[PDB]
């Protein structure tokens, strides 16, 4: 119970971290979608310009 | 940017060709007046020779 309760806290903290990594990797992927759309739109602007 | 510079290099090729064409055409049309003047003088000299 204490091994699984402290590991429940580790696993809740690792859920908070796994979720934080879901949010951070999703948040960064979404930032990259914006960076990507920005450089894709700049590329389309430069490609249209070129 | 290289295509902006090519826009200029090609525009410069047009400008240079426009100047070279204006010279070639002006020289051709002037030289064609020298053709017609020499030719007319040749006909007049032939009328005199006749």
């Amino acid at each position: 119970y204490e091994e699984v309760a402290r590991k429940l806290v580790i696993i809740e903290s690792d859920l908070e971290r796994a979720e934080e990594r879901a949010e951070l990797s999703e948040g960064k992927c979404a930032e990259l979608e914006e960076e990507l759309k920005t450089v894709t739109n700049n590329l389309k602007s430069l490609e249209a310009q070129a | 940017e290289k295509y902006s510079q090519k826009e200029d290099k090609y525009e410069e090729e047009i400008k240079v060709l426009s100047d070279k064409l204006k010279e070639a055409e002006t020289r051709a049309e002037f030289a064609e007046r020298s053709v017609t003047k020499l030719e007319k003088s040749i006909d007049d000299l032939e009328d005199e020779l006749y």
